């Protein structure tokens, strides 16, 4: 019975495992998306005229 | 116009190229070298103006 025990533990814990890595995807691509228009507002704001 | 879009210093003109899963862009571009020094000014007045 140890077994049926750690086997429901493991499954709930693999699942909130999961959940926290695919917001943290999420949250990784938005902060990408963001981080490339300053890169492009720095290139071509600074280094030039707009 | 907007620098360092294509290429790095003024841009010419480009031309594209196909890839199994892809493009590629060959940029032409120009870039000035050899310089001097010189001396300058704002501007020159004669006859007052």
């Amino acid at each position: 019975e140890a077994e049926v025990q750690i086997d429901r533990l493991i499954t709930g814990r693999l699942q909130s495992l999961q959940t926290y890595v695919t917001q943290q995807l999420i949250r990784a691509a938005e902060i990408r998306a963001s981080a490339n228009l300053a890169a492009t507002k720095m290139s071509e704001c600074v280094l030039g005229q707009s | 116009k907007r620098v360092d879009f294509c290429g790095k210093g003024y841009h010419l003109m480009s031309f594209p190229q196909s890839a199994p899963h892809g493009v590629v862009f060959l940029h032409v571009t120009y870039v000035p070298a050899q310089e001097k020094n010189f001396t300058t000014a704002p501007a020159i007045c004669h006859d007052g103006k």
